[PDB]
């Protein structure tokens, strides 16, 4: 002697989050910066350092 | 014809990064050989080719003679 509603289906998806990789210890490795103009400060001059 | 895009040219290996000149002239001599037993036109591009020195002053070493000695291997040097 209950009146039953019509059940409503889920239609949303799971979000992502902000770590674009899996582990926060992989994407921590692919966050420095690569090139070759960050080995170039340091190599600077050897004979002013001569 | 590969090789000459990837790694950097040593005019500029020597001025802008400042690897020492053992190490500059490791790479390059192999690849001025082959030119130099090319042609004569072939032969007297690659010995122009050439920039600043900064570990060595060429004013007061003979640069005809100080250059071949890093221009050479013992591959001409020595024979049996």
């Amino acid at each position: 002697k209950e009146k039953i509603p019509p059940p409503a289906f889920d239609e949303t998806f799971k979000k992502f989050t902000f770590i674009k990789m899996g582990n926060k210890l992989i994407n921590n490795v692919w966050k420095i910066p690569t090139g070759l103009d960050k080995i170039e400060q340091e190599v600077k001059k050897p004979e002013g350092v001569y | 014809k590969a090789f000459e895009e990837n790694v950097l040219p040593f005019v500029e290996l020597n001025n802008r990064f400042h690897l020492s000149t053992p190490w500059t002239f490791h790479i390059w001599r192999d690849y001025l050989d082959n030119q130099l037993n090319s042609n004569e036109n072939f032969s007297i591009d690659e010995l122009i080719e050439g920039a600043e020195f900064s570990d060595v002053d060429l004013t007061k070493i003979s640069k005809d003679l100080f250059t071949t000695f890093w221009r050479l291997s013992l591959y001409d040097i020595h024979f049996d």
